C-alpha cells in the first residue's frame, strides 16, 4: 500500500510511515506549524551551537591546556559565522525550482523563500551565539557539580 | 483503469517524472500471464485494458517491442508523452503496428543526397555557423 | 627580526584565507547570473 | 644596509599604477 | 540533439529503423534504386548516441552516420531524474 | 550623455554612473533587493554599533584608565539609544512628501513608510547593541593576540 501508487518508487515500510515517527518529525522546528521563521532559526542556533563545541572543546591541539574552553568557544564561533555565510550565499543564488522536496504528506510551510532564507539565516547567527555562550557558561566552573558534589 | 499485480519497489517515478513529463502506456491483454518490467519485476496481467505509468522513453519502447509483439502478439497499445500541465502527446503508434516502412507517400522535410568524396571543408567553409550539408 | 615591521606577521591569513573567500563566493554567484545582464 | 618606511614607501607605489592599470588591462576583455 | 546523416548506399534492408529503440528514422519514397523508400531522419531531438543503427546497416560503407554534435539536453542525455 | 535629458542639472562623470561604483552601491543593505526592513536595521546596526565605540574608547577623558573598555561599551549605548530616538521621533513626524530623492536607476524598496521606519528603528536598536558587545568582546582579551603572539 503505497502512498499514492503501488508502482512509484516508494514504499510502505514502517520506519518512514510509522505513526511515532511521523508524529515525531513533523512537531521539529522544522516543520512545526504557529511559528515564524525567525523562531525556527533561533532554536536551531540554539541547540547546534549547544552541541557543537564539545567535539572540539576538549578534543584541540589545545585540548589539555589551562584556556582551551574559550579556545572551543572562539572556534565554534567562527563556525557558526562561516555557517551563516555559506546558507546566505545559497539563499543569494537560490531561486532554481523554488520548491524543496516533500515527503511530508502537507507541505512544510512557507518558509520556502528567499527573504525567509535571509530571515532563518539571521535567527541561526543569534541561537547558535546563545547556544554557545550557554554552554560555556554550563562548563565554565569545572566544580558545577563540585559545589553539589552528588 | 487496469493495473498488474505488483508488490511495490524502489525505482519508480522521480523528481523530474511530474515536474517535467510523464509517459504512459496501454494496450488489450485477453489473457493473463508473468512478465517483467525493466525497472525489475515478475508480475501478472489482466484481462483487456493493461495501463502502465513510466518515466523513460525505453522502458515503454522496450515493452512494446520485445514482449508485446515478439512474445505476446499483443499489437494495440497506445505510448503517450506527457507534458507538466498534465496535457499528453500521441507521437506513436504512428503506422499502426510500427512497420517504420510502409505508406502511400510520406513526409517531406529537409534532404541531403549526396555521397562523401566531396566533403566540407575547414579553410573553405569559415566566418559563420553552418554544418557539413550545404555545399 | 629585521628592520621591517610586524607585517610579515599577520598578512598572510587574509590573502590565503579570506580573498580567496570572496573570490569564490562573486565567482559562484557569477555563474548562476540572469539574462542578459551580468556583474 | 638594509631598509625602513621606505619599504612602506615601495608598497604605496603599487595599488595606483599598477594595480588599476592592470585592472583595467584585465576589464577591458568583457568579463 | 546530435546529427544525423545520410547517404545514397541505402539499399533499403530496413535493418537500421527496426533497431534504433529512439523513433528518429523514416524511409521517404525515393526512386534511384530498387528501394523507392530510403531512410531518413525525421526526429533527431530524440537522438541517443546509442548508434545500434548502422552497426544494422550492412551495406558496404554504412549509409546512415551520426555527427554527434554538442549540445545535449536532459533529453539528449537521457536521465529518468 | 545625460541620464534622460542633456539640459537637466547633472552629469555623466565617470564617478557617478561607473558600472563598479552602481554594482557596489546597489547591493548595499540601504537598497539590496530580497530582504526585509529587519534585516535593514541589523545589519546596519551592527555595522556601525561595532565601529562606533573605539572613537572615544582609548579617547575618552577616561582613555588610559583601567575600565574604559566598558566605559566606551556605555557610551556607545546611550548614543545609539539616542540615535534610535532621533529616527523615531522623525518618522513620528515623517509624512510630508512621502519619499526619497532617487537617483538610483529604480526606487529602493517599499521602505519608504512610517511603519516600515518604526520596524527598521526596532532592527537598528537590536543591531547597534549586538555589533556594540562583539566589539567589546574583540577588545576585551588585550591579549587576543599575544594568545597567538603572531
Ligand atoms: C509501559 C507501559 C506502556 C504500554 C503497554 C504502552 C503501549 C503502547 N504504546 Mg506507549 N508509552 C509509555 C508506556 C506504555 N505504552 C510511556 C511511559 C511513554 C513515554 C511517554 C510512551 C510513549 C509512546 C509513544 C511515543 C508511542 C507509544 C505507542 C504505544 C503503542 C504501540 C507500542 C508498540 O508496539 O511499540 C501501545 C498502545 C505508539 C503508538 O500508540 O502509536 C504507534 C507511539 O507512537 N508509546
Ligand atoms: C580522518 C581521521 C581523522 C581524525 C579522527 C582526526 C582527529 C583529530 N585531528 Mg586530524 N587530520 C586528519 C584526519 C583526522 N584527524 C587529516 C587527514 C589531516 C590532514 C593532514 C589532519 C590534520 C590535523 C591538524 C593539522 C590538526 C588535527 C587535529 C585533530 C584533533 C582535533 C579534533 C577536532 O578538531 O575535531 C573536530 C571535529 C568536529 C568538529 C566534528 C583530533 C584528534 C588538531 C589536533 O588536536 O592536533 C592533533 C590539529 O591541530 N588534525
Ligand atoms: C564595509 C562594508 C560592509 C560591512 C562592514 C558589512 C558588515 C557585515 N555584513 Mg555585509 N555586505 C556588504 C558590505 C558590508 N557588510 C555588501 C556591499 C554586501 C553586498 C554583497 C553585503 C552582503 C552581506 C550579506 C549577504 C550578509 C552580510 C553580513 C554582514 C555581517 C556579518 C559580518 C561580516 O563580516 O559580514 C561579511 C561581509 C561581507 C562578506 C562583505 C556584518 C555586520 C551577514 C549578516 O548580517 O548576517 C545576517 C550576511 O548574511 N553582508
Ligand atoms: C606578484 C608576485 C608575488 C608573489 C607570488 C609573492 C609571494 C610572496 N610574498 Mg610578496 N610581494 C610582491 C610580489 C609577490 N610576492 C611585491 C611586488 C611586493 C611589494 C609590495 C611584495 C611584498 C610582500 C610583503 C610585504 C610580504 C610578501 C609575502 C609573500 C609571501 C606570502 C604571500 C603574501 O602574503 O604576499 C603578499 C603579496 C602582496 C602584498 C602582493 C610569498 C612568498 C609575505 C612574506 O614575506 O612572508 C612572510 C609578506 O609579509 N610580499
Ligand atoms: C597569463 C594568464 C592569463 C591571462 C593573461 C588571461 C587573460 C584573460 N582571461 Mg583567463 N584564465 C587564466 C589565465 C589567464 N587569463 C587561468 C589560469 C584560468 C584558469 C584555468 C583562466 C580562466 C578564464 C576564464 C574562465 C575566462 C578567462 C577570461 C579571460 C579574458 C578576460 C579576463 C577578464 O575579464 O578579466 C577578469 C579579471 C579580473 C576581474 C581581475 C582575458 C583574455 C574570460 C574570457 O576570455 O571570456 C571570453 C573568461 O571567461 N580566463
Ligand atoms: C580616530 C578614531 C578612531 C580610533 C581611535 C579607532 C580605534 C580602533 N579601531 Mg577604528 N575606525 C575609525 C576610527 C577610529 N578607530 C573610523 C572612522 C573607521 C571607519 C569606519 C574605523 C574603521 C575600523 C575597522 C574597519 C576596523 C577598526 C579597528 C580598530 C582598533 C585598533 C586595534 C589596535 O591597534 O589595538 C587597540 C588600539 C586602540 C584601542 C586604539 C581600535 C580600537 C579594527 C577592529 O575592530 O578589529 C577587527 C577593524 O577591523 N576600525
Ligand atoms: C594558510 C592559512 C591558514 C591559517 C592562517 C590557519 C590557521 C589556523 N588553523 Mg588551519 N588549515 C589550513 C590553513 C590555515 N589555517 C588548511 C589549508 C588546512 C587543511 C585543509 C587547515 C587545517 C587545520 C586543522 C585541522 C586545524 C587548523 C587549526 C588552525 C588554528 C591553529 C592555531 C594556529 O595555527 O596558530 C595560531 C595560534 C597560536 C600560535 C597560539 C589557526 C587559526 C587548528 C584549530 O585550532 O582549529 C580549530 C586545527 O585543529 N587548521
Ligand atoms: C541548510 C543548513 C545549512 C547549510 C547551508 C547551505 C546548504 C550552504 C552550502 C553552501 C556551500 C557549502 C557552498 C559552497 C560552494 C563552493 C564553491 C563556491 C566552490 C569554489 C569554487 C572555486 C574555488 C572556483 C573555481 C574557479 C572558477 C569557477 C573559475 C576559474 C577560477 C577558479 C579555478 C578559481 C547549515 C550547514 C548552515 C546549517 C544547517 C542548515
Ligand atoms: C537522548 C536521545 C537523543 C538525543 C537528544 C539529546 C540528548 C538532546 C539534547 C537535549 C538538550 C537538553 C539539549 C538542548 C538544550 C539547549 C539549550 C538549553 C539552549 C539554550 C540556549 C538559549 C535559549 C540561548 C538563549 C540566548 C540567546 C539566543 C541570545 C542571548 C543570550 C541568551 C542566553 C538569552 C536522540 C535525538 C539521539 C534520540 C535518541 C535519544
Ligand atoms: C594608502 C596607504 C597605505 C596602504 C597601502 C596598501 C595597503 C597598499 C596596497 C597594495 C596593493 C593593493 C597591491 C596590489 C598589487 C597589484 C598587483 C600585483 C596586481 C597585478 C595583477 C595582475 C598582473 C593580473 C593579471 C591578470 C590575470 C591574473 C588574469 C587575467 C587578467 C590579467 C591579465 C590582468 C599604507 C598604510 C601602507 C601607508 C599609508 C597610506
Ligand atoms: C538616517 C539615519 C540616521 C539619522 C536620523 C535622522 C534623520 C534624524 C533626524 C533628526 C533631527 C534632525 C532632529 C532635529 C531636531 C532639532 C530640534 C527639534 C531643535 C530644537 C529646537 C528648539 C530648541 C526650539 C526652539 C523654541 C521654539 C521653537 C519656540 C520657543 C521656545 C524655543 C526657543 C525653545 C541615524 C544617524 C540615526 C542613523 C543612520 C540612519
Ligand atoms: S541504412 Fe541500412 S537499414 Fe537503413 S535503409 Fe539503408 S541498408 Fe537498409
Ligand atoms: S544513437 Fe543511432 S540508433 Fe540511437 S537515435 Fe541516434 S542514430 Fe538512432
Amino acid at each position: 500500500p503505497s502512498r499514492r501508487d503501488p508502482q512509484i518508487g516508494n514504499l510502505e515500510t514502517p520506519i518512514n510511515n510509522s505513526s511515532l515517527v511521523k508524529w515525531f518529525i513533523n512537531n521539529l522546528p522544522a516543520y512545526r506549524p504557529g511559528i515564524t521563521p525567525l523562531r525556527r532559526g533561533l532554536e536551531v542556533g540554539m541547540a547546534h551551537g549547544y552541541w557543537l563545541l564539545g567535539p572540539f572543546a576538549k578534543l584541540g591541539p589545545l585540548r589539555d591546556t589551562d584556556v582551551a574552553n574559550i579556545a572551543g568557544l572562539l572556534a565554534t564561533l567562527g563556525m557558526v559565522v562561516i555557517s551563516t555565510l555559506a546558507v546566505s550565499l545559497y539563499a543569494a543564488t537560490d531561486p532554481p525550482k523554488p520548491v524543496a522536496t516533500v515527503t511530508v504528506p502537507n507541505p512544510p510551510d512557507t518558509f520556502d523563500t528567499t527573504e525567509g532564507w535571509n530571515t532563518f539565516a539571521s535567527g541561526f547567527l543569534i541561537g547558535g551565539v546563545g547556544g554557545a555562550v550557554v554552554a560555556y557558561f554550563i562548563l565554565a566552573n569545572i566544580e558545577l557539580i563540585q559545589n553539589i558534589f552528588k | 483503469g487496469q493495473t498488474p499485480i505488483f508488490g511495490g519497489s524502489t525505482g519508480g517515478l522521480l523528481t523530474k517524472a511530474f515536474r517535467e513529463e510523464k509517459y504512459v502506456i496501454t494496450w488489450t491483454s485477453p489473457k493473463e500471464q508473468v512478465f517483467e518490467m525493466p525497472t525489475g519485476g515478475a508480475a501478472i496481467m489482466r484481462q483487456g485494458p493493461n495501463k502502465l505509468e513510466l518515466a523513460r522513453k525505453e522502458y515503454c519502447i522496450a515493452l512494446g517491442g520485445q514482449q508485446l509483439r515478439a512474445k505476446f502478439r499483443i499489437t494495440d497499445y497506445k505510448i503517450y508523452r506527457v507534458y507538466p500541465n498534465g496535457e499528453v502527446q500521441y507521437l506513436h503508434p504512428s503506422d499502426g503496428v510500427f512497420p517504420e516502412k510502409v505508406n502511400e507517400g510520406r513526409q517531406k522535410v529537409g534532404y541531403v543526397d549526396r555521397n562523401i568524396g566531396k566533403n566540407p571543408d575547414p579553410a573553405k567553409l569559415k566566418f559563420s555557423g553552418m554544418t557539413t550539408y550545404n555545399a | 627580526m629585521f628592520s621591517a615591521s610586524f607585517l610579515p606577521s599577520i598578512l598572510v591569513p587574509l590573502t590565503g584565507l579570506v580573498f580567496p573567500a570572496i573570490a569564490m563566493a562573486l565567482l559562484l554567484i557569477y555563474v548562476e547570473r540572469e539574462d542578459p545582464s551580468g556583474i | 644596509m638594509s631598509i625602513s618606511d621606505t619599504q612602506v614607501f615601495v608598497a604605496l607605489v603599487i595599488a595606483l599604477i599598477p594595480g588599476v592599470l592592470a585592472f583595467r588591462l584585465a576589464t577591458e576583455l568583457y568579463k | 540533439s546530435h546529427s544525423v546523416k545520410i547517404y545514397d548506399t541505402c539499399i533499403g534492408c530496413t535493418q537500421c529503423v527496426r533497431a534504433c529503440p529512439t523513433d528518429v528514422l523514416e524511409m521517404v519514397p525515393w526512386d534511384g534504386c530498387k528501394a523507392g523508400q530510403i531512410a531518413a531522419s525525421p526526429r533527431t531531438e530524440d537522438c541517443v548516441g546509442c548508434k545500434r543503427c548502422e552497426t544494422a546497416c550492412p551495406t558496404d560503407f554504412l549509409s546512415i552516420r551520426v555527427y554527434l554534435s554538442n549540445a545535449e539536453t536532459t533529453r539528449s542525455m537521457g536521465l529518468a531524474y
